[PDB]
C-alpha cells in the first residue's frame, strides 16, 4: 500500500512510528573539517542512517542501478572545474552550485520520508539551510554574478519553506588557517588551489548568517577540532538536549501527513528547481536538451517507468 | 471508397509496426500500391457518376482528383526523407502519420456525397496541413505562417458552414445527387447575395483569389517540402472543386456576383505574373506563379461553359503535377546551397547536366508548350473567355508572354551563366532526386496521350 | 486538510448541488445553492495564503448577492402566483432577478470580474470544480426556467460573454486565467442557444466540461500554472504535449474533432429558427479563443523552448500524480465527432 | 551565451558510400529503397497504369454514342426525316402558360 | 416515463447488433484510451497491461452499448411523436396537388 | 536485481490483476445476456 490519504486514514499516522530518539541532525562546518568522520561516528552511536554529503551524483545513487551516470546527464558540473577555473565563460561556476542545491534538497527529502516513514532518525552533512555559504564565497570572491545569487535565493525561497529544519545543527569549528593545512596535506590537487579568502567567506557566512539562524528555531552544537575528535561526548550532548524551540513542537498526525506526501513524490520535490528564468549558466538550448534527453532514455533501464524495462531483466510486463 | 479508406489507414499501423531502418521503404511502397488500385476509379459512365453508397460517390472531376492526390503521397515519402534524416525514430512516424491522415481526409473530402460531410473532411485537412508546417518548417516565419493560413481559411470557411446548415434546412437535403434534382433558382435579394458570398468566399480563399492570396507565399517558403507538394498539388484544388460543385445552386445569380471576382482574377494574374519577374526567394516565385494559374481556373469555374469547366479540369491536373515538380526542383538545390535565393547560385547547368533538363521540362510545362495538358487547359479556358467577352483575349494574351519570361527567366538565372565560384559543395544529384522528377514529368507527359480521362464531367 | 474532512466536503459540494437537481421547490433550491457555497471555501483556502483569502472572499460576496438576489425573485414569484413550484416564473421582474442572479453564479459578462481573480487566487484543483461541477446546478435552473427569460436579456449576456472571453484571453500568460476567460467565452455558447433549443445547452455544457477536466488535469500532472512553466513539458514528459495539442485544437472548436460538435449543432438550432446574424457572428468571435489557444500549443508542442540544467534531475523520476481517468477524457475530448447523433440521449 | 550544441556539418552521403542512391545511409536499405520505388513506381504503375488507361472499356460511352449517331442517322435519313429536330421534346407533352 | 434511462417500451425495438459499426467504433476509443494510459506513464505502449487494456475495451463497449440504445429509442420516439402529430392535425398536412414539368413554367436563364 | 531502490511495479499486483480480468469476463457475459434477453423480448413483443 503506497502512501497516500487511504493508508493514512487506515492508521499510518507519523506519530505512532516516532519516538524521542526520531532526530534529524546535520553536521556542519568548512572544508576538510572531519564532519564527514564526525557525521558517521553520530550515527553508528546514536543508531541513525547516515547520508553521506550530497555531491554531484546524489540523485544517480538513488535512482536506476545507483551507479553514477556520464557527465553530461548532469549538466556538465564539475567541482575539479570549479578549483581549476572558477571564473571560466561557460557559467560552471554556478551551474554546479545551482545542481547542489537540487541534490540537496532531493537528498534532504529522502532523509524527511526516511524519518517519517520508519521513525529513525538520520544524520546528513550539510543541507539545503547551509547550502547558501558556498554561494556567499563564490559570490564575494567573483566566482558567480550578482544575477546567479537572485535566482539562487528565488529557488530558495520557494522550496525550503516546505520543510522543517534539522533538529540538532552541530558545527565543527576549525579556523582557515588549520583548514588550509589539512586541504595540503590531503593531496588533491584541485582543492589545493583553494585559496584562504575563499575559505573565510564560508566560515563567515556560517557564524554571520547560519549559526545565529538556526539557533532561533534548533539545537546548535559547536565543538572545536579537538572536540569533535571525543564523539561519545558529541553523543552525550546530543541525548541531553531539552528540544524547546523550532516547528517539529508545532507538528501533528495531520500537517506531518502533508509532508510526507510532498517528499515522497520527487518531482513535487524538485518542481521550482527548474523556474523558467533564463539565467545563462543554467539554460540549456533546445537542441541541447533534445539531444542529451534521448541519449538519457537509451541508458539500460531507462526508456520506461522502473519495472518496465525488458532490456534490464523485468518480467511480467504485459501483466503490468 | 472503403477499399481506398481502409489500406489507407492500414498505412498507420504499417508505419509504426515497421522496422526502425525501414520506415520509409515499407510507407513508399505500399502508398504505391494504393496508387496503383486507385485507376479503379476511372470506370465511368457517359450518362451516371460511379455511386458507391450512401457517403461516397466519384465523377470524373473527383476521379483525377483522387488519383494525384494518392500519387502525390509516395512522392512527398521520397522527397522529405532527406531532410528529415536526423530527426528521432518517433518523430519520424509522427510526421508520416500526418501525411497519411492528410491523405485520408483528401480522398474523402473529394468523394463525399453530402456537401456538410465535404465541410468537415475539407477543414480536418488544416490541422495535419498546420502542423506540418509549423512543426517541421526551418524557420521562425512558420509560425506566422501557420496563423495566417489557418486563419483566413476560418475566415470564410465559418460563414460557408452557415450557408450550407442554412440550405439544408431550406432544401432539406446537401446530397449532392439530390441537389442536381431539387436545386431551384436563386433569386435578387441582399439575402441572397450574402447566401452567394458565403457559399463562395471559403473556396476563393483556398484557390486562392487575388486580393487574398497573401497566406499562400507565407505557407510555402516556411512550409517543408512535403507541406510545400500537397498545399500546391492538391490543397489549392480543394477550393476549386468546391466551387465547380457548390455553383451548381447559385444560378442563375452567379451571373453577376461573377463580375468583381472574374475583375480580381483577370487582373491578379497578370499582377502576380509580373510580381514573378522581380522574386527574389525562388519558393516565392514559384508561389506566385501558382496564383496566376489558378486565377485562370476561377474564371472558368464563374463563367460556366462546358468548356471553360473542362479547361478547369486539366488545369488543376496539370498545375499540380507542375508545381509540385518545380518545388521538389527548387528543394533539390536548398538541400545543397540552404538557401533560397534564386541568384545565389547559378549556372547549375555546368554542375548538374541531367537536372537542368528536369528544370528544362518543368519550365516548358509551366509556360504551357502545347501539346502539354498545361497548354490543353490554358488553351480552353482562354476559348471560353473568349466568347464571354472578346476583349479578354488581350489579358489572357498578354499574361502568356508574361509567363513565358518569367518561367524561362527563372531557368536561365539558376542553370545558365557562370557557376558562383566559392559555392563547391555541388555534389552530384541522387538517384533519388531524378527519380523524384521523373515521376512528375513522366506522368504530366504521358496523359496528353489521353487527356478525356482529365477533363472532367463535361467532357 | 484532514482526509476524511476533505472527503466529506467534497460530498457536500456535491450534494448541494444534486439537491438544486432534484428539487421542486425554490426554497430548496436556494438552500442548494447556499449549501454549496459553505463546502466550496474552504477548498479554496486550503493553502493558507493571502492570494487565497482575496480569492475565498472575492467569490463569497459575488454568491451571497447573487443568492440574495434569488430569493428575491422567488418572494417576488411567491406574491404573484403563490407557489414555489420550481418552473416558469410568473412575473417578468422576478424572471430578470433570477436571470441576472444566475448569470453571477456562471460568471458571465459583465458580472465576469470575478473568474479570472478566483481561479487564479486557488489551486488547480480548486479551479477545476469551480470551472466544472460549478456550472451544473445554475445551468439546471436556466434548464427550467427558459420558458420565462427575457430573450433580448439572455442573448445580450451571451454574446457579451463571447466577446469579453474572446477578448481576454488574449492578454493572458497565466494558465489559471486563460482557462478562466475561456469558461466566460463557452457559458456564451451555452446560453445563446437556451431559448432555441436547451438540448444543446447540455451537450455543449457536458462537452465543455469534458475538454475543460482534461486541461486541468494535464496541467496537474506537471504542476504547471504558467505559459512558460508548460513550454519545459517537451523536455520532460513528450506524450503530455501531444494530448495538450489535441485538446486545444479541439478547444478551438476544429474538425474533426469533439470540440466542433457543440458549436456545430448550436449554429444548427439557430439557423433552424432564422438565426443567421447571431450564429456566424458568435462562429466569427470565436476565433479570438482559437487564437490564444493556438498560442500556447506553439510554446508547448509545435516548437521547443529552452531548458533549464536543473530538468536533467527530474529525468530520472516518474510522474506519481494521480491523473484520475486522463486517458478516458482525452479520447473524448478529442475523437467524439463520429458519434454525434448519440446527442439524442440528452433528450 | 546559453549552453546550446553547434550546428553540424553538413554530410556528403557520396563520402562513406560513394554508390549511394540517396535513400539511406545504410547500403542494404539504400539499395532496397531505389528498389521499391523504381518497380512499384515505373514498372508497375507508370506502365500497367498507363496499358490499364489505355485499354479501358470505352471510357464514357464515347464510342457508344458513334455507333449510335450512326444508326440514327441511316434510319433518319433513309425515312426521310431530319437528321435532327429543334425540339428536345415532343410539344404535345407540353402545356404553356396563358 | 419518468427519470428513465430506458423506458419499458424502449424493449418493442430491435437492439443494437453486436457488429454495430457505432459499437467497433466505441470500442476503438476504448483500445485507444488504453494505449494512452500506457504511454503517460510510460509503459511500453502496447505491450503493458493487456488486463488493463482488456477492461478499458470492455469498459467503453459496454456504456456504449446502452448509450446507442437510448439513442435509438429516442429517435424512434422522435419518429413516433411526428406521425401521430401529422395524423392528429391532418388540415394542417395536405396532400400537395403534383404538377409534371411540362406544366409547370420555369424561367429559362442562358449562359453565353 | 538491477534496481537499488525495488520500484513500486515490479511484481504484477495478482489481487489487482484477478479483479481486473474477472471484471472484464462478468461486463462480458453480462453484456451477452442482456443482449439476448432484449432480443428475444423484442422478437416476442412484435409477434416474429
Ligand atoms: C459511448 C460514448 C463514448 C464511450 C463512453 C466511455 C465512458 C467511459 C467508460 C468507463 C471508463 C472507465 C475506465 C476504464 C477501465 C480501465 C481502468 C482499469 O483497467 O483499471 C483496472 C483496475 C486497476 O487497474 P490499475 O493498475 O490501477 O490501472 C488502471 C488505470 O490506470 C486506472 O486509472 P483511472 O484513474 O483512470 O481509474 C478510473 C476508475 C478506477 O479504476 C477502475 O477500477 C476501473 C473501473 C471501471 C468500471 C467499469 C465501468 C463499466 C461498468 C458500468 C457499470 O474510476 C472508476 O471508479 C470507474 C468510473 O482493476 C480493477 O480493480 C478492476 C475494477 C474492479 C471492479
Ligand atoms: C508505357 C509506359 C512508358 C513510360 C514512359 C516512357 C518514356 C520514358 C523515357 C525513358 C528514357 C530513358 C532514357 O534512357 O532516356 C535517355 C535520355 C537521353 O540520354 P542523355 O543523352 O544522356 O540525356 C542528357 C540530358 O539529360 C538531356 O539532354 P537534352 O537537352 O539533349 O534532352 C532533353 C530532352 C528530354 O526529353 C525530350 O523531350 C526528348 C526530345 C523530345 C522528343 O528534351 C529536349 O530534347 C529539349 C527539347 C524539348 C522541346 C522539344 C520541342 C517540343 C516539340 C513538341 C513535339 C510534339 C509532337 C507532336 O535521357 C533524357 O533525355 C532525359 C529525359 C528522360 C524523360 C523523357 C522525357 C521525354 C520528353
Ligand atoms: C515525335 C512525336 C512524338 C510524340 C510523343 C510520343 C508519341 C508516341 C505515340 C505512340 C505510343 C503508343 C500510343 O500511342 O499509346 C496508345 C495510347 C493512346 O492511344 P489511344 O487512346 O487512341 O488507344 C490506344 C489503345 N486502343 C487502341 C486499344 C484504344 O496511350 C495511352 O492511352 C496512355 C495513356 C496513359 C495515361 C495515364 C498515365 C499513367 C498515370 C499514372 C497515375 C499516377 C499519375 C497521376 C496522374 C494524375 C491523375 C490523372
Ligand atoms: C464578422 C462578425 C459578424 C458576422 C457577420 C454579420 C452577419 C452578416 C449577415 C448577412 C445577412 C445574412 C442574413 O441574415 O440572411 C438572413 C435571411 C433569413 O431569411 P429566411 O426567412 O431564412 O429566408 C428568406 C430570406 N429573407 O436570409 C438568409 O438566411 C440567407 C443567408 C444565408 C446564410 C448567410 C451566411 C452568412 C453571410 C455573411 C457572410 C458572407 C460574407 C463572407 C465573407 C468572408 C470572407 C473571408
Ligand atoms: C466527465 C468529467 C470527469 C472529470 C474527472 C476529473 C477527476 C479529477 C482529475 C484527476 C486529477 C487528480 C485528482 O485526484 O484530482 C485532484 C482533486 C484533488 O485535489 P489534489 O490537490 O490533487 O489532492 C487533494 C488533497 N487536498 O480531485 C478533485 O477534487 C476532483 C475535481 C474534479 C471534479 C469535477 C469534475 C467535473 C464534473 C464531472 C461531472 C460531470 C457531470
Ligand atoms: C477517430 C475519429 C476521430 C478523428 C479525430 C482525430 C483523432 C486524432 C486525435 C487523437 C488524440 C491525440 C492522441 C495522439 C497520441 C499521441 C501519441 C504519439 O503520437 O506519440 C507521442 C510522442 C511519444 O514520444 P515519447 O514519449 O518520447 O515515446 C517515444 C520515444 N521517443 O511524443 C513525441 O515524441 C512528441 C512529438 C512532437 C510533437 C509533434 C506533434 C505533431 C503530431 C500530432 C499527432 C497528434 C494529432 C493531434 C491533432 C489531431 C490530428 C487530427
Ligand atoms: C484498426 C487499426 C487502426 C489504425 C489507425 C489508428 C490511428 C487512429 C487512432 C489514434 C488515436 C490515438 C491512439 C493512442 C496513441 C497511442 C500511441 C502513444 O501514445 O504512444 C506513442 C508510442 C511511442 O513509442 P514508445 O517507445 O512506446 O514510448 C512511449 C512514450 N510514453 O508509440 C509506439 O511506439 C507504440 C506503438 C503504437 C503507436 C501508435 C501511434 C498512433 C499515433 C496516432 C496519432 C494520432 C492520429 C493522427
Ligand atoms: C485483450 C485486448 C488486448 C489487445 C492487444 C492487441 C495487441 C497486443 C500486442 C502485444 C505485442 C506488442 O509487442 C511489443 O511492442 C513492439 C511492437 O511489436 C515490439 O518492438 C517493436 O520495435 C520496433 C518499433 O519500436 C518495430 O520493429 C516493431 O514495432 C517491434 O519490433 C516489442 O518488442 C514488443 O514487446
Ligand atoms: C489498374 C489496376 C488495378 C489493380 C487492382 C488490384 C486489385 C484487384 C482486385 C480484384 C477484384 C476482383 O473481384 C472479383 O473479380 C471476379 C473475376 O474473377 C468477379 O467475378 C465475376 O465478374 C462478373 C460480375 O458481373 C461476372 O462475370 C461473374 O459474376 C464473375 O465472373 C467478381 O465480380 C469480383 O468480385
Ligand atoms: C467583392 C464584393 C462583392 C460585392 C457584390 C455586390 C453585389 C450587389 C448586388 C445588388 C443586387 C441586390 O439585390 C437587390 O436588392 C434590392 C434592394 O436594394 C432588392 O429590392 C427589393 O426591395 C425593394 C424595396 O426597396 C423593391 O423596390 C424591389 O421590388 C425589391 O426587388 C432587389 O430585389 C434586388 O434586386
Ligand atoms: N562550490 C561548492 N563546493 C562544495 C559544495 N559542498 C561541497 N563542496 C565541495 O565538496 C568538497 C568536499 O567537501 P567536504 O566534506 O567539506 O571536505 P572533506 O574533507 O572531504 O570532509 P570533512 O573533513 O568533514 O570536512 C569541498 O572541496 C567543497 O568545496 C557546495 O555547495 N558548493
Ligand atoms: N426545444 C427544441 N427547440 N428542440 C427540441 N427538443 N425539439 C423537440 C423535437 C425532438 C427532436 C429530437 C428528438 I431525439 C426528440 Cl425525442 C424530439
Ligand atoms: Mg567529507
Amino acid at each position: 500500500l503506497q502512501y497516500g490519504p487511504l493508508a493514512y486514514i487506515l492508521g499510518e499516522k507519523a506519530t505512532k512510528k516516532m519516538t524521542e530518539k526520531s532526530k534529524l541532525i546535520t553536521v556542519d562546518g568548512n572544508i576538510c573539517s572531519g564532519k564527514s568522520k564526525l557525521a558517521k561516528e553520530i550515527a553508528e552511536k546514536l543508531g541513525l542512517k547516515h547520508f553521506p554529503e550530497a555531491g554531484i551524483h546524489y540523485v544517480d545513487s538513488t535512482t536506476g542501478d545507483g551507479k553514477p551516470l556520464p557527465v553530461q546527464f548532469s549538466g556538465n558540473c564539475s567541482l575539479e572545474k570549479f578549483y581549476d577555473d572558477p571564473k571560466s565563460n561557460d557559467g560552471n561556476s554556478y551551474r554546479l552550485q545551482a545542481w547542489l542545491y537540487a541534490s540537496r534538497l532531493l537528498q534532504y527529502a529522502d532523509a524527511l520520508e526516511h524519518l517519517l516513514s520508519t521513525g529513525q532518525g538520520v544524520v546528513l552533512e550539510r543541507s539545503i539551510y547551509s547550502d547558501f555559504v558556498f554561494l556567499e564565497a563564490m559570490y564575494r570572491q567573483g566566482f558567480i554574478r550578482k544575477q546567479c545569487v537572485d535566482h539562487y535565493n528565488q529557488v530558495k525561497k520557494v522550496t525550503i519553506c516546505e520543510y522543517l529544519p534539522p533538529h540538532v545543527v552541530v558545527y565543527v569549528d576549525v579556523p582557515v588557517p588549520e583548514v588550509q593545512s589539512r586541504i595540503q596535506k590531503k593531496g588533491n590537487p584541485h582543492e589545493m588551489k583553494i585559496t584562504s579568502a575563499y575559505l573565510q567567506d564560508i566560515e563567515n557566512a556560517y557564524k554571520g548568517t547560519f549559526l545565529p539562524e538556526m539557533s532561533e528555531k534548533c539545537e546548535v552544537l559547536q565543538y572545536s577540532a579537538w572536540e569533535a575528535q571525543d564523539a561519545e561526548k558529541v553523543v552525550e550532548d546530543i541525548e541531553y538536549l531539552k528540544y524547546d524551540k523550532g516547528p517539529w513542537l508545532d507538528q501533528n498526525d495531520r500537517k506531518l501527513h502533508k509532508l510526507r506526501m510532498l517528499v515522497q513524490d520527487k518531482l513535487e520535490v524538485l518542481n521550482y528547481t527548474s523556474i523558467p528564468v533564463f539565467l545563462p549558466e543554467v539554460t540549456v538550448g533546445a537542441h541541447q536538451s533534445d539531444q542529451v534527453f534521448q541519449e538519457f532514455t537509451e541508458l539500460p533501464g531507462r526508456k520506461y517507468r522502473a519495472g518496465y524495462n525488458e532490456d534490464v531483466g523485468d518480467k511480467w510486463i504485459w501483466l503490468k | 471508397m472503403l477499399k481506398y479508406i481502409i489500406p489507407t489507414i492500414m498505412l498507420m499501423p504499417l508505419t509504426w509496426l515497421s522496422k526502425n531502418n525501414m520506415i520509409w521503404v515499407n510507407s513508399t511502397a505500399h502508398s504505391l500500391l494504393i496508387s496503383f488500385t486507385s485507376l479503379l476509379l476511372m470506370n465511368q459512365f457517359g450518362d451516371n457518376s460511379l455511386n458507391f453508397s450512401l457517403l461516397f460517390f466519384s465523377d470524373s472531376l473527383s476521379t483525377p482528383l483522387l488519383i494525384l492526390t494518392m500519387w502525390l503521397l509516395p512522392l512527398m515519402l521520397m522527397a522529405s526523407q532527406h531532410h528529415l534524416s536526423k530527426e528521432n525514430l518517433t518523430r519520424k512516424k509522427l510526421f508520416i502519420t500526418m501525411l497519411i491522415s492528410l491523405q485520408l481526409f483528401l480522398i474523402m473530402t473529394f468523394t463525399a456525397m453530402e456537401l456538410i460531410l465535404f465541410y468537415i473532411l475539407f477543414e480536418a485537412t488544416l490541422v495535419p496541413t498546420l502542423i506540418i508546417i509549423t512543426r517541421w518548417g526551418n524557420q521562425t516565419e512558420r509560425l506566422n505562417a501557420g496563423l495566417y493560413f489557418l486563419f483566413y481559411t476560418l475566415a470564410g470557411s465559418l460563414p460557408l458552414l452557415v450557408a450550407l446548415i442554412y440550405i439544408q434546412n431550406t432544401v432539406g437535403s446537401l446530397n449532392f445527387l439530390m441537389l442536381q434534382y431539387w436545386v431551384q433558382p436563386v433569386h435578387n435579394s441582399w439575402s441572397n447575395v450574402f447566401m452567394w458570398l458565403a457559399c463562395m468566399m471559403a473556396f476563393m480563399v483556398k484557390m486562392p483569389l487575388y486580393g487574398l492570396h497573401l497566406w499562400l507565399p507565407k505557407a510555402h517558403v516556411e512550409a517543408p517540402i512535403a507541406g510545400s507538394m500537397v498545399l500546391a498539388a492538391v490543397l489549392l484544388k480543394l477550393g476549386g472543386y468546391g466551387m465547380l460543385r457548390i455553383t451548381l445552386i447559385l444560378n442563375p445569380m452567379t451571373d453577376f456576383m461573377a463580375y468583381p471576382f472574374i475583375m480580381l482574377s483577370l487582373w491578379g494574374m497578370i499582377m502576380t505574373s509580373s510580381i514573378c519577374l522581380r522574386q527574389t526567394d525562388l519558393k516565392s516565385l514559384i508561389a506566385y506563379s501558382s496564383v496566376s494559374h489558378m486565377a485562370l481556373v476561377i474564371v472558368a469555374i464563374l463563367i460556366q461553359t462546358p468548356w471553360s469547366y473542362m479547361g478547369a479540369t486539366a488545369l488543376m491536373i496539370a498545375h499540380g503535377l507542375t508545381s509540385s515538380m518545380l518545388f521538389c526542383l527548387a528543394n533539390s538545390n536548398y538541400e545543397r546551397i540552404h538557401s533560397r535565393t534564386m541568384i545565389l547560385a547559378r549556372g547549375l547547368q555546368t554542375l548538374l547536366p541531367l537536372m537542368a533538363t528536369w528544370w528544362l521540362l518543368a519550365s516548358l510545362t509551366n509556360l504551357a508548350l502545347p501539346p502539354t495538358i498545361n497548354l490543353i487547359g490554358e488553351l480552353f479556358v482562354v476559348m471560353s473567355t473568349f466568347s464571354w467577352s472578346n476583349i479578354t483575349i488581350i489579358l489572357m494574351g498578354v499574361n502568356m508572354v508574361i509567363t513565358a519570361l518569367y518561367s524561362l527567366y527563372m531557368l536561365i538565372m539558376t542553370q545558365r551563366g557562370k557557376y558562383t565560384y566559392h559555392i563547391n559543395n555541388i555534389s552530384p544529384s541522387f538517384t533519388r532526386e531524378n527519380a523524384l522528377m521523373s515521376l512528375h514529368i513522366l506522368p504530366l507527359l504521358l496523359l496528353t496521350l489521353n487527356p478525356k480521362i482529365i477533363l472532367g464531367p463535361l467532357y | 486538510m484532514n482526509p476524511i474532512i476533505f472527503i466529506i466536503i467534497l460530498l457536500t459540494i456535491m450534494l448541494g448541488t444534486i439537491i438544486v437537481m432534484i428539487s421542486s421547490h425554490w426554497l430548496l433550491v436556494w438552500i442548494g445553492f447556499e449549501m454549496n457555497m459553505l463546502a466550496i471555501i474552504p477548498i479554496m483556502m486550503k493553502n493558507h495564503n493571502p492570494r487565497a483569502t482575496e480569492a475565498s472572499t472575492k467569490y463569497f460576496l459575488t454568491q451571497s448577492t447573487a443568492s440574495m438576489l434569488l430569493m428575491m425573485a422567488v418572494i417576488i414569484n411567491l406574491m404573484f402566483s403563490g407557489q414555489w413550484t420550481v418552473m416558469k416564473l410568473f412575473n417578468p421582474m422576478a424572471s430578470m432577478l433570477m436571470t441576472m442572479a444566475l448569470a453571477m453564479k456562471l460568471g458571465m459578462a459583465p458580472f465576469h470580474f470575478w473568474v479570472p481573480e478566483v481561479t487564479q487566487g486557488i489551486p488547480l484543483s480548486s479551479g477545476l470544480i469551480l470551472l466544472t461541477w460549478q456550472k451544473l446546478a445554475p445551468m439546471s435552473v436556466l434548464y427550467q426556467i427558459f420558458p420565462s427569460i427575457n430573450l433580448n436579456l439572455i442573448l445580450t449576456l451571451s454574446v457579451l460573454s463571447i466577446l469579453i472571453g474572446g477578448w481576454g484571453g488574449l492578454n493572458q500568460t497565466q494558465l489559471r486565467k486563460i482557462m478562466a476567460y475561456s469558461s466566460i467565452a463557452h457559458m456564451g455558447w451555452m446560453t445563446a442557444v437556451l431559448p432555441y433549443n436547451p438540448t444543446m445547452t447540455l451537450l455543449n455544457l457536458i462537452i465543455y466540461i469534458i475538454m475543460t477536466s482534461t486541461m486541468f488535469t494535464m496541467f496537474m500532472a506537471n504542476s504547471t500554472t504558467t505559459t512558460l512553466s508548460l513550454s519545459h513539458t517537451w523536455n520532460k514528459t513528450p506524450i503530455m504535449t501531444v494530448l495538450i495539442l489535441a485538446t486545444l485544437l479541439s478547444m478551438g472548436g476544429l474538425p474533426p474533432l469533439s470540440g466542433f460538435m457543440p458549436k456545430w449543432m448550436i449554429i444548427q438550432e439557430m439557423t433552424k429558427n432564422n438565426s443567421i446574424i447571431l450564429p456566424t457572428f458568435m462562429a466569427i468571435t470565436a476565433l479570438l479563443n482559437l487564437y490564444f489557444y493556438m498560442r500556447l500549443t506553439y510554446s508547448t508542442t509545435l516548437t521547443m523552448f529552452p531548458s533549464t540544467n536543473n530538468m536533467k534531475m527530474k529525468w530520472q523520476f516518474p510522474l506519481m500524480k494521480k491523473m484520475t481517468f486522463l486517458p478516458t477524457m482525452v479520447v473524448l475530448s478529442t475523437m467524439m465527432l463520429p458519434l454525434t447523433p448519440m446527442l439524442s440521449v440528452l433528450e | 551565451r546559453w549552453q546550446e550544441d553547434p550546428e553540424p556539418e553538413d554530410e556528403n552521403l557520396y563520402e562513406k558510400n560513394p554508390d549511394s542512391h540517396g535513400y539511406d545511409k545504410d547500403p542494404a536499405v539504400d539499395i532496397w529503397n531505389m528498389r521499391v520505388v523504381f518497380f512499384f513506381g515505373f514498372s508497375i504503375v507508370l506502365v500497367l497504369g498507363s496499358t490499364f488507361v489505355a485499354y479501358l472499356p470505352d471510357y464514357r460511352m464515347q464510342e457508344w454514342a458513334r455507333r449510335e449517331a450512326e444508326r440514327l442517322v441511316k434510319y433518319r435519313e433513309a425515312h426521310g426525316l431530319p437528321i435532327m429536330e429543334s425540339n428536345c421534346f415532343d410539344p404535345s407533352k407540353i402545356q404553356l402558360p396563358e | 416515463a419518468t427519470f428513465q434511462f430506458l423506458p419499458d417500451e424502449a424493449r418493442s425495438l430491435p437492439p443494437p447488433k453486436l457488429t454495430d459499426p457505432r459499437l467497433a467504433f466505441v470500442g476503438f476509443l476504448g483500445y485507444c484510451s488504453g494505449l494512452i494510459d500506457n504511454a503517460i506513464r510510460r509503459r511500453p505502449v502496447l505491450l503493458a497491461g493487456l488486463h488493463r487494456q482488456l477492461l478499458y475495451i470492455t469498459s467503453f463497449v459496454f456504456v456504449g452499448y446502452y448509450l446507442l440504445k437510448r439513442q435509438d429509442y429516442m429517435y424512434a420516439v422522435r419518429d413516433h411523436d411526428m406521425f401521430s402529430y401529422i395524423k392528429s392535425h391532418p388540415e394542417d398536412f395536405p396532400e400537395k396537388d403534383k404538377k409534371t414539368y411540362g406544366e409547370v413554367f420555369e424561367e429559362f436563364h442562358p449562359v453565353r | 536485481k538491477f534496481y537499488i531502490q525495488e520500484p513500486p511495479h515490479g511484481s504484477p499486483n495478482w489481487l489487482k490483476v484477478g479483479l481486473t480480468l474477472g471484471t472484464s469476463v462478468f461486463l462480458w457475459i453480462y453484456l451477452i445476456k442482456q443482449h439476448n434477453e432484449d432480443v428475444l423480448e423484442y422478437k416476442r413483443r412484435n409477434g416474429l
